[PDB]
């Protein structure tokens, strides 16, 4: 003769508290790009041209 | 799960991201659970972003008495329908809403009665497409594109396919029941290995022309 | 005159007005006289807005004699013609003119001779929907859209539809005679009392996808 609860039954603590966070984000490495560091570079052309000589 | 490999270079995208910039046409709709189906789905999947809905019903009346409030334009979807209504996209708009397991899990999945963007005409989508006939297929640039419906026939799904899986197929070779989305091209082309039933393959991403 | 009743909320639009925003494309032309047609009409009707044109001739010579100038690319049309080139729309564009019998009256038709504006793509427009089954209707989501033809028999048009009227229909069953306006959809949906000769019901106005 239990009297019916007016709430549904549950777990009391919800997930989003208890947990704690890492300060920052950690970005994909991918690959290192060295063209410059042999032969340098040259901005001898202009854009919207076709040939060099 | 972390980086464990340096590759050369980046991905080029990612499923149900616009991958170029031109004429579009998107229209926002409510989902609606395959419960509420009256003949019942013989083929059942989650609200899952870039798969295909189908047109349900019309939700506008907004009202009960003899004098109605229409207030505003809406419209209804099912995951796998009949009546094509676009392609869920654009994963940036909604929000992760939890797993049953636990929250903050990876998950395309959407609740039932949330709101997303379904679009019509697209320049570049990218997508993520299934293949048919459990053999190799390769696809190449101009293949077209297909979806399962909700009332296909057991004996048609051999292949255990979800309800509004995206499949492409060759000109000459249609799967029996499917339905064909009009004016859609691969673009990209795109291999896929064998197939069985269980072991489907998800595929590889692919850019897509809605129309 | 003036407002006799308060409703709950304003109309959504009115016939012939653009109501969504995106791709679409339109031209110029000239209207024919439905008189001039060769082989005499067997459906007559008003140059009215929010109706089916179809295209005519070119009239861009601009000239009587061997030599003319081609001063600019001009297209002339008819109110129900095969070959279908436009809708038209835009009633900002144009002058009132009155009626016959006075000025400052309603008027929603054009004269012949006038400059209008026809749709070609629209993502929607409001226009209006006849019945062509003397039954009660419902179109929904996913139905196609036809429109009567210049020269619809006498024997296929039992119900006296106008000349230029578009007529929704479900994707299995149409009338005999009407023209389809290819990869049209119907994208709200309405319903449609039964229908007899001399009591046509105007039809409640629906947004159209046209391409």
């Amino acid at each position: 003769n239990f009297t019916a609860p007016v709430t549904t039954p549950s777990i009391p603590t919800p997930i989003q508290f208890l947990q704690t966070w890492l300060p920052g984000f950690v970005k994909v490495m991918t690959a290192a790009r060295k063209i410059d560091e042999i032969i340098g570079i040259d901005t001898v052309g202009s854009w919207e041209d076709q040939e060099i000589v | 799960m972390f980086q464990k490999q340096v590759y050369r270079q980046y991905t080029p995208g990612f499923p149900g991201d616009l991958i170029e910039d031109g004429p579009k046409r998107a229209r926002p709709g409510r989902i609606m659970s395959l419960s509420a189906v009256n003949p019942a789905a013989t083929a059942t999947g989650p609200n899952r972003a870039s798969r295909a809905f189908g047109y349900a019903g019309d939700v506008s009346a907004l009202g009960e008495g003899q004098p109605k409030t229409i207030a505003a334009r809406a419209s209804e979807v099912v995951i796998g329908g009949a009546n094509f209504f676009g392609v869920l996209g654009h994963p940036k708009h909604y929000a992760l809403f939890g797993s049953a397991g636990d929250s903050l899990a990876p998950s395309y999945d959407l609740p039932d009665g949330a709101e997303g963007e379904f679009f019509d005409m697209a320049t570049g989508l990218v997508v993520e497409i299934f293949n048919g006939a459990a053999a190799a297929l390769d696809l190449d640039y101009g293949d077209l594109v297909a979806y399962v419906p909700n009332n296909l026939a057991t004996a048609d799904d051999a292949l255990g396919l979800p309800a509004g899986a995206l499949v492409g197929f060759k000109t000459g070779s249609m799967p029996t029941g499917l339905v064909q989305i009009p004016n859609a091209r691969i673009v990209n082309a795109i291999s896929l290995p064998a197939q069985s039933a269980g072991n489907l393959v998800a595929g590889v991403t692919i850019v897509q022309l809605t129309q």
